[PDB]
């Protein structure tokens, strides 16, 4: 492995570096709130003629749990298109508040219904949340809407004068006055009211059937949970490394037990470091701490290819004594780290691979760490009266190498 | 790499891959840091490998090292100083996110051990254990030997060398209290210590940014967006990510530079202050240096400078 | 009515989180520090019909013994044309309902609210806000304090039952304001009152001619400003400080 | 060759900006070496006009024990000084007074 | 920060504050080196 960090067949000396430890997660516990009555999302979906565009009926789902199988019911999904959220993956998530909204308008009116973008519905009549954090889903009802006799009875607020924001009701009696005078609703010419009888009826193009459309829309990132997809909830586990969801975000760590205060409506833990660390049973009243598994650090200590090649590996701040897979010849505790490979000594030398916290490894046929040699101990006989003279010199030569400059460089 | 910029998510890191070799020099220019800033203690602690002790009776003329010489008492061999200097100079959440400290290799029972060296030789052998081989000289001798390096004779000292031993010693035993006095005079060492910790803090923080995209978090937009549309708002937080660990590492090299820079001073301070007897002027004090004795620290050195300065002065006529 | 200055009042949890000894900034609707508190008559013979505009969230504090003040409207017409809220603190079980009733100049449950317009889309049920009540110590021993907050259709509202002995108007100190229920409705609001309780005890005797327009709550109002504020290690908000106040601030 | 003009600009912009961050880094980088080769350029200067052309009474500057001269000598792209000095060697120890 | 970024736009501030702390960073480098700055003219003039 080191050999491959350097990208070359000889390594000279001292230590290294590669991946961390990474211990990995035994398994995943998915703890859901408790709650079981069953959503009514058949309700909002094949009740009687739905109402037109002109006047929604915005529904407030909460409190239940709901699956995607009831809406899975109906088979001539058309615009099924998702927004923000992945369709194969609308189970296991936790909302907060789901808001369903159902409308019937005409097959060239479907792709309105996107955000960003000028038509018929998108114009005064009706504005959407151009962000959109829930979907659109919608079906083909010709069979069940349209009628022989033609259901005109259905009505549009096309000419509205102002404009609208997303997600305000229009529904009110929008006396026309237009041109350049004032018409006061009796006039007569350019009232062009903006109510109009759609014209439903089984012989008609393919673009201009009725459809069951209902839009949802949410949001995320929020402690309550309101709605959820079913799942097990798995006994939970201490001092294991596991994968964990609750309630919609997930992460990877291991569970203690309570030892801070909490409040009786606070169920989270942000720290400093702005991550979720503590967390509340969503079955009971139990604090958790949240401590991801502890991350490695991988260092290899080896002498020259071209002397030998056994070698030693450092775990910086992964302590032994401890999950560390399979072991090796010896295992030391270095305040540096978790060191295998290596035989710890008694005596001290010269550092010639650094380690860390006062410890080096040396190559005897063997890997061996010791302590520092910071020199020979010496004690010099200092007295009252007594002095030590010199009476010989040594005139030595030594070097000393100095950097001056550095290759000169042009780009363009 | 991958911890910081991403999770233990395979296609956050096949998208760093697209990068590629981003890598290769940032872990290589923190590691030389590191490398550098340990070998940075060496030269300057290190300066002679003989680790000499102090006799058995500490009788250094009338002069009071108590001081500045360690202390059996306490588990940690350490002076009166470096104790309280230990006291008056005082993180989990950045563990878990990529970032880790690596220990030194000098700890500070060796570094103690190395000052407690210098300072022996420093007053057995005065100024010789830095030229060869440590030759004993009394230390009422040795004062005599540094008077005359200031153009003042040899029996000045003697006549008046119980005053002189009064005077150094009160001076000493003041510095104890001048040094807890305030917390001002540390302020040199505690600036290196906070400014390092709140670059951290500040690189743990930016990870929760809207970066342009729906959400900070990593495992969550995966469970959102699906692949048509998710790389387009994981791609700028990668960005943005990978922005703010090349910013902090340039910082790092700045402060790196500028660190080794007053650490060779103290290497050559540390080399010619203790080691001999400047001529030069206020390189090795205040007034006419007389010697300088080394105190360890946190993260840096200490120098008790000895000076002599003229107090008392009579204006003649002269020719 | 009486001008009344609040000093460190409508400090309340921002989020659902929990932080240990921290010092967090957030950006949101605040009482300012310092600020205008619209003190009513100090009296209760006395009844009294403010129009009162809602704007931006409201502070409302109120201590009272015996829990004579229990009602209360929302809305914006209050003529059955548009939506409207109410609670009743029902002094055994708070009842919630919003609807579009009709309500008089001068509302009064007891000796008249609505005679019509009962029909709507919310039904609730829960522990009254109000604690205990019939306390004739002689001096004063409870403060109610209360923040609503109409956005997003998130209808919010905090509450804090704090005891003082002082017998001084509101008393000077930070209130750790705390959540208690979220209502996700989605309505229009502008207008608000309130409503009180008291018994002539007969219909034939002096029925209805006691009362004058003179009915005693502080109301107070939110800006959005930032108030980065301190916790500590059990997790309760101990001092916040005001960003937009004098530069020491 | 691949790409028409409305679309082929999406793509190589974030080419642009990335060959462009790598030559930023490239240059930032130099300059802090460029001004640490400085810093040992002038400590080599600084000790080419002392040691060689004097004998320095600093100690451990100009060698190691007590300094009589330096020799300079060429290197590729530094320089290697020779310092000479005198150190003492045999010591026979005196009662003094 | 915001005065050099964009002008009198709200909206752009608005934009900004998704970076966050980018400014601040940037405020506190600026000032180091002016105060750093007036320090070098006293230790080599304020010698006597
Ligand atoms: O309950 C809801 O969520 C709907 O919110 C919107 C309507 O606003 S309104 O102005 O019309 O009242 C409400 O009547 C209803
Ligand atoms: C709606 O769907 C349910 C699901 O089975 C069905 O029982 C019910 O009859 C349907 N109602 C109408 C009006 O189609
Ligand atoms: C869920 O609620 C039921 C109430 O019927 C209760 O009995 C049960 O204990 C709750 N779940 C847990 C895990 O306590
Ligand atoms: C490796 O060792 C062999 C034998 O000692 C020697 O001939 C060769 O030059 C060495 N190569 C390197 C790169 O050290
Ligand atoms: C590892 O754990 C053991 C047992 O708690 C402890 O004695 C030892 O000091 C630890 N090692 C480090 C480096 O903290
Ligand atoms: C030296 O050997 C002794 C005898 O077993 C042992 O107790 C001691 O821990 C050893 N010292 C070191 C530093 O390993
Ligand atoms: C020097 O004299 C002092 C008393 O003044 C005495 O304590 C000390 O032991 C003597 N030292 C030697 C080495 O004789
Ligand atoms: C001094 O040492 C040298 C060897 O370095 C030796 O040749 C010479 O004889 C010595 N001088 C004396 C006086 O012993
Ligand atoms: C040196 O000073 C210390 C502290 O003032 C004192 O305790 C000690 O006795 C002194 N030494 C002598 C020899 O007086
Ligand atoms: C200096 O000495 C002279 C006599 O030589 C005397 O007159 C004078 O007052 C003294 N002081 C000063 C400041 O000149
Ligand atoms: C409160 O209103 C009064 C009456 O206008 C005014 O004099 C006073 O300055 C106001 N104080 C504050 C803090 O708004
Ligand atoms: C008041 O509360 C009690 C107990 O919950 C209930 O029986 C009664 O009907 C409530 N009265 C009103 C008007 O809601
Ligand atoms: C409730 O009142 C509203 C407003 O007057 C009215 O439109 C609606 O039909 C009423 N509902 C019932 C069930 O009477
Ligand atoms: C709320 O009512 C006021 C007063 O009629 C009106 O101006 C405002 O547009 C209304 N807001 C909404 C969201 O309906
Ligand atoms: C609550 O906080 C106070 C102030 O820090 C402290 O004295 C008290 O012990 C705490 N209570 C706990 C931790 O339950
Ligand atoms: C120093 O010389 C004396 C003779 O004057 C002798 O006794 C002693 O052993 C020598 N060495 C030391 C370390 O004192």
């Amino acid at each position: 492995e080191t050999k491959c960090t350097l990208k070359s067949f000889t390594v000279e000396k001292g230590i290294y570096q590669t991946s961390n430890f990474r211990v990995q997660p035994t398994e995943s516990i998915v703890r859901f709130p408790n709650i079981t009555n069953l959503c009514p999302f058949h309700e909002v979906f094949n009740a009687t003629t739905f109402a037109s565009v002109y006047a929604w009926n915005r529904k407030r789902i909460s409190n239940c749990v709901a699956d995607y199988s009831v809406i899975y019911n109906f088979a001539p999904f058309f615009a099924f298109k998702c927004y923000g959220v992945s369709p194969t993956k609308l189970n296991d998530l936790c909302f907060t508040n789901v808001y369903a909204d159902s409308f019937v308008i005409r097959g060239n009116e479907v792709s309105q219904i996107a955000p960003g973008q000028t038509g018929n519905i998108a114009d005064y009549n009706y504005k959407l949340p151009d962000d959109f954090t829930g979907c659109v889903i919608a079906w083909n009802s010709n069979k069940l809407d349209s009628k022989p006799s033609g259901n005109y009875n259905y009505l549009y607020r096309l000419f509205r004068k102002s404009k609208l924001k997303p997600f305000e009701r229009d529904i009110s009696t929008e006396i026309y006055q237009a041109g350049n005078k004032p018409c006061n609703g009796v006039a007569g010419p350019n009232c062009y009211s903006p109510l109009q009888s759609y014209g439903f009826r089984p012989t008609y193009g393919v673009g201009h059937q009725p459809y069951r459309v209902v839009v949802l829309s949410f949001e995320l990132l929020h402690a309550p949970a309101t709605v959820c997809g079913p799942k097990k909830s798995t006994n939970l586990v201490k001092n294991k490394c596991v994968n964990f969801n609750f309630n919609g975000l997930t992460g990877t760590g291991v569970l203690t037990e309570s030892n801070k205060k909490f409040l009786p409506f606070q169920q989270f833990g942000r720290d400093i470091a702005d991550t979720t660390d503590a967390v509340r049973d969503p079955q009971t009243l139990e604090i958790l701490d949240i401590t991801p598994c502890s991350f490695g650090g991988v260092s290899v200590i080896t002498p020259g290819t071209n002397t030998s090649n056994q070698v030693a590996v450092l775990y910086q701040g992964v302590n032994c004594t401890w999950r560390v897979y399979s072991t090796g010849s010896n295992v030391f505790q270095t305040r540096a780290g978790c060191l295998i490979g290596a035989e710890y000594v008694n005596n001290s030398y010269e550092c010639d691979i650094p380690i860390g916290a006062g410890i080096c490894a040396s190559y005897q046929q063997s890997i061996i760490a010791y302590t520092m040699s910071l020199g020979a101990e010496n004690s010099v006989a200092y007295s009252n009266n007594s002095i030590a003279i010199p009476t010989n010199f040594t005139i030595s030569v030594t070097t000393e190498i100095l950097p001056v400059s550095m290759t000169k460089t042009s780009v363009d | 790499c991958t911890m910081y910029i991403c999770g233990d998510s395979t296609e956050c890191s096949n998208l760093l891959l697209q990068y590629g070799s981003f890598c290769t020099q940032l872990k290589r220019a923190l590691t030389g840091i590191a490398v550098e800033q340990d070998k940075n203690t060496q030269e300057v602690f290190a300066q002679v490998k003989q680790i000499y002790k102090t006799p058995p009776i500490k009788y250094f003329g009338g002069f009071n090292f108590s001081q500045i010489l360690p202390d059996p008492s306490k588990p940690s061999k350490r002076s009166f100083i470096e104790d309280l200097l230990f006291n008056k100079v005082t993180i989990c959440a950045q563990k878990f996110n990529g970032l880790t400290v690596l220990p030194p290799l000098l700890t500070d029972e060796m570094i103690a051990q190395y000052t407690s060296a210098l300072l022996a030789g420093t007053i057995t052998s005065g100024w010789t254990f830095g030229a060869g081989a440590a030759l004993q000289i009394p230390f009422a001798m040795q004062m005599a030997y540094r008077f005359n390096g200031i153009g003042v004779t040899q029996n000045v000292l003697y006549e008046n060398q119980k005053l002189i031993a009064n005077q150094f010693n009160s001076a000493i035993g003041k510095i104890q209290d001048s040094l807890s006095s305030t917390a001002s005079a540390l302020g040199k060492l505690q600036d290196v210590v906070n400014h390092n910790a709140q670059a951290l803090n500040t690189l743990v923080k930016q990870l929760s940014s809207k970066f342009g995209a729906i959400s900070s978090v990593l495992n969550d937009i995966l469970s959102r967006l699906d692949k048509v549309e998710a790389e387009v708002q994981i791609d700028r937080l990668i960005t943005g990510r990978l922005q703010s660990l090349q910013t902090y590492v340039t910082q790092q090299l700045i402060r790196a530079a500028e660190i080794r820079a007053s650490a060779n001073l103290a290497a050559t301070k540390m080399s010619e202050c203790v080691l001999g007897q400047s001529k030069r002027v206020d390189f090795c004090g205040k007034g006419y240096h007389l010697m300088s004795f080394p105190q360890s620290a946190p993260h840096g050195v200490v120098f008790l400078h000895v000076t002599y300065v003229p107090a008392q002065e009579k204006n003649f006529t002269t020719a | 009515q009486s001008y009344t200055n609040s000093f460190t009042r409508g400090v309340y949890y921002p989020d659902k989180v929990f932080r240990s000894s921290v010092l967090h900034s957030t950006q949101d609707l605040f009482l300012p520090f310092f600020s205008n508190v619209t003190w009513f008559h100090a009296i209760h013979k006395r009844f009294d019909n403010p129009a009162l505009p809602f704007n931006d969230g409201v502070y409302f504090a109120s201590t009272e013994k015996s829990n004579i003040i229990r009602g209360w409207i929302f809305g914006t017409t209050l003529d059955s044309k548009t939506q409207s809220l109410l609670i009743v603190n029902n002094a055994t079980n708070v009842v919630i309902k919003v609807c579009e009733f009709q309500f008089c100049n001068d509302p009064f449950l007891d000796v008249r609210v609505y005679s019509s317009a009962n029909n709507c889309t919310f039904e609730y049920v829960s522990q009254p806000f109000l604690m205990d009540l019939e306390g004739k110590e002689g001096n004063f021993k409870n403060l109610r304090e209360f923040v609503f907050k109409n956005i997003d259709g998130y209808f919010k509202i905090y509450s804090k039952h704090t005891p003082i002995n002082l017998e001084r108007d509101l008393p000077q100190g930070f209130s750790a304001l705390e959540p208690l229920v979220d209502l996700p409705i989605g309505i229009n609001i502008t207008r608000f009152q309130t409503l009180l309780a008291l018994h002539s005890y007969l219909t034939p005797v002096d029925s209805s001619s006691g009362w004058t327009a003179g009915a005693a709550y502080y109301v107070g109002y939110l800006q959005p400003r930032t108030f980065l504020l301190k916790y500590n290690e059990n997790g309760t908000i101990t001092d916040a400080v005001d960003c937009a106040l004098d530069p020491l601030s």
